[PDB]
RNA sequence: AGAAGCUGAGGAGUCCAGUUUGACUGGAUAAGGUGUUCGCCAUCUCUAGCCUCAGUAAAAACUAG
DNA sequence: CAAGACCAATTACACTCTGTGAGTGATGAGCTAGTTTTT
């Protein structure tokens, strides 16, 4: 349920996108560097998901005042389960109020909302913006979004 | 990258500036004659002659030296691996753009600040006796003391091929500061020359305060730019960029799309459709694609019209050719980046078809 | 050497102030924490210092913004070795540039430089601020005075 | 309170408005429809919506399937 | 108009004083050259 992770100016990355992940991608090269710096990545990002202290990830390079991470979840799967008229349950609304909601839902007109699920796939993009005082900004200002995902 | 007299010698000066150094001669200035001004509009190009010392050993600077020097990444004009695409891909996550525009930019740079940044890849030593220092030879070869705007000292002109790269180490300095007062306030900033472009993905009104304005401005007031205020664009879900459409309705979590609108696909139809129309290859020429024989300049006196055909013929193919690279690189970018609308790109397929169908019937009408 | 360490909203100490210290200064007390947090705000500000990426102090409350660590020196036998006209090493130019310099401009040679050479002491603060978002501030925006000091 | 426009000089036919019985001035063909944050915006459909002269320097991306 | 916010990268003493920080087949052949942005 992940499509796209996206890397700007941290450790070894200066711009890195992988995409069109399978369910048992392998990873190999002479670079292991390259793997501990997306490995470490990769566990920032889901520490800093679960509101965890940790030291900051170290720039590419200093002439630029942005590190970010752009990570996509495919939410599909969910967006149908929730969006049933057949479980209503806690968790369920929870996670309908929490990521959907607004955005194309109740800003367009009714036709849009009937097609708008008949074959097509949603997508969720999350970023982390680290700064060069140690700060960290997200692009959804809402903690609840952050701990669902 | 640091530059000595050894490196300036054996690699910019390799041959041009020679006879100066040998002979305890100080590196003259650019003169008058060696530049021609060209006048489009409002605006003035400064033009140097291929003859010129000066304009090997400023071709040879930005091949060796500018090209090494470091840059922020926001910067995604003049840049090897910059496109204006490039420039445009990061707003996609965003819901309010807000587009602004610089000055006269390459008139408004002081060549003091140029000089300083600079300063820490040219080394502190004299070059020609202690008559005149290295850095002061480096930047007569990029610089031109302008007769226009009451002799205010030497301007980086807007025809040089130096002038862009020291535009944006000068302006690094700039570039570091709006991006951190934009994380700072979580706004992707992108900029391409002059033109700045903000996207906020956050439903916040920030894009269309004066807020965002005056501290665009406050920072921009340090190396003295200013904001033209004629092309400020602030708009919501959608905005539009010299034909290029990036539209975004949603929020928290929503990729947006990039695409061209039909107004910048027009001449392209315009002219396939007179393709169709068996419209003979002049008026095309003329109209659609401002190409023309100037003054009957044939020079040889010879069969006129066949040339003219082949002239006529071959513009004609090079401007598809072009537009058709035009349409697979936004096609290559949307492969690479997946942030092109699927309708756009169904419809450049078509484009894309069509422009090569007329080609082949064109190439074999030759 | 030292005058005064002043923590304030972080860990255990609210508003605390420590002053007095002579050579010998014994710690006694049930409150093992508060040693501890003690030594803990101690490390971190000369840690910060050195400019080691380390995870920022916990506030005591949540209700306030911002979290100070303030350490006076008393800089007044280092100021008499580079005052006097013997001394005109390399270092003690620097000591001098860096910390006695800013303060002395701003005094009048005829008078006030002739009075403050006499008996008085002179101190020389410096302030750490803890952000909400994990970012530091400090009183001085140059690091060679917190390098040398 | 100075920034902005603006590649420039033009020409033929036709229309509108004004003065005026007789000529001049200002505008001006990317056409039409729809929605708009009203913008030089977006989208849809054709038969694609004048001509001549002068000028055109620089750096980047792109020659795919 | 005028403006806070002005990039990043560029180990250590010292002296007389050894403790102190200071008073002491060689010139007829003849030719050309995309899109877009900045501007």
């Amino acid at each position: 349920t992940i499509e796209s992770i996206r890397v700007k100016n941290l450790l070894s990355f200066d711009d890195v996108i992988l995409r069109d992940f399978r369910d048992i991608n392998c990873i190999i090269g002479r670079n292991n560097v390259g793997k501990s710096n997306l490995l470490k990545v990769i566990r920032y990002f889901y520490a800093k998901l679960e509101n965890k202290k940790v030291i900051p990830l170290d720039f590419h390079t200093n002439y630029n005042a942005v590190g970010e991470i752009t990570f996509t979840f495919d939410t599909t799967r969910i967006k149908k389960i929730v969006t049933s008229r057949k479980n209503n349950g806690r968790f369920h609304k929870h996670i309908y109020n929490t990521l959907f909601k607004s955005s194309s839902v109740k800003l367009n007109f009714e036709e849009l909302i009937a097609r708008k699920n008949s074959t097509n796939k949603s997508f969720f993009s999350l970023t982390l913006t680290i700064c060069k005082d140690d700060s960290v900004m997200w692009s959804v200002d809402d903690p609840k979004v952050r701990s669902l995902l | 990258i640091l530059v000595d007299k050894v490196f300036y010698e054996k690699i910019l000066s390799v041959e041009s500036f020679k006879e100066n150094i040998i002979t305890q001669s100080a590196i003259p200035k650019i003169s008058n004659k060696e530049v021609r001004l060209i006048s489009s509009g409002s605006k003035i190009f400064y033009a140097i002659n291929n003859t010129s010392p000066h304009s090997h050993v400023q071709l040879r600077l930005n091949r060796f030296f500018l090209s090494h020097i470091p840059l922020n990444s926001a910067a995604k004009a003049f840049v090897r691996g910059g496109s204006y695409l490039k420039y445009l891909e990061p707003h996609i996550y965003g819901s309010s753009y807000c587009r602004l525009d610089i000055s006269s930019f390459f008139n408004n740079i002081s060549f003091d600040d140029v000089k300083q940044s600079l300063s820490p890849y040219i080394k502190d030593e004299y070059l020609i006796g202690t008559e005149q220092k290295l850095i002061d030879a480096i930047l007569n070869s990029v610089g031109y003391e302008s007769p226009i705007r009451k002799d205010k000292g030497m301007i980086i002109p807007m025809g040089f091929r130096t002038s862009p790269a020291i535009s944006n180490i000068v302006f690094r300095k700039m570039d570091l500061l709006i991006q951190d007062f934009c994380a700072k306030k979580g706004v992707i900033y992108s900029r391409y020359a002059d033109d700045m472009l903000f996207s906020n993905p956050r439903e916040s009104k920030l894009l269309m305060s004066d807020y965002f304005i005056d501290e665009i401005s406050s920072l921009l007031s340090i190396m003295g730019f200013n904001i033209n205020q004629s092309k400020y664009i602030s708009r919501e879900k959608e905005i539009s960029i010299n034909g290029y459409v990036i539209e975004n309705k949603g929020g928290n979590g929503s990729i947006g799309t990039i695409r061209l609108s039909k107004s910048k696909l027009n001449t392209v139809l315009k002219v396939t459709h007179a393709l169709a129309q068996n419209i003979p290859y002049k008026n095309i020429c003329n109209k659609y694609i401002k190409v023309r024989l100037k003054e009957k300049n044939i020079k040889y006196e010879s069969k006129k019209d066949e040339f003219e055909k082949k002239y006529y013929r071959d513009q004609l193919i090079n401007y598809l050719g072009g537009y058709r690279s035009y349409l697979i690189s936004l096609v290559k970018f949307h492969s690479e980046y997946k942030c092109v609308n699927s309708d756009f790109i169904i419809q450049i397929n078509g484009i894309l078809n069509d422009i090569q169908n007329h080609i082949q019937k064109i190439k074999k009408n030759r």
